[PDB]
């Protein structure tokens, strides 16, 4: 039930050079799809394990 | 001519009943949360979440 738009929106906000008001939701979900294919960082992955 | 034998009948009916019109008013119809709504293929209607 979790809509992941908030995660990508926070990501773009923290990159500090994009204006998220100008970014549609489809682009954010495409970013989500690309992020979903990346392996997790070792420390974060082990903490989650 | 009026004949009592030929005019006396027994009319038969039911003692009482209640006639209803809106059958669907007897159905309590609820719906799942839209986030969890699925299509004919048993997958969610919208999967991008």
């Amino acid at each position: 039930q979790k809509k992941m738009k908030s995660i990508v929106e926070d990501f773009l906000k923290r990159l500090q050079i994009f204006d998220i008001s100008r970014v549609p939701d489809d682009q954010m979900y495409r970013l989500r799809d690309r992020l979903r294919l990346l392996p997790v960082e070792i420390r974060r992955l082990d903490i989650f394990n | 001519q009026f004949d009592f034998r030929a005019s006396m009948h027994m009319l038969t009916s039911n003692l009482t009943f209640t006639v209803y019109s809106d059958l669907l008013a007897f159905v309590s119809a609820d719906t799942v949360e839209p986030i969890n709504a699925v299509a004919f293929d048993n997958m969610r209607i919208m999967n991008e979440l």
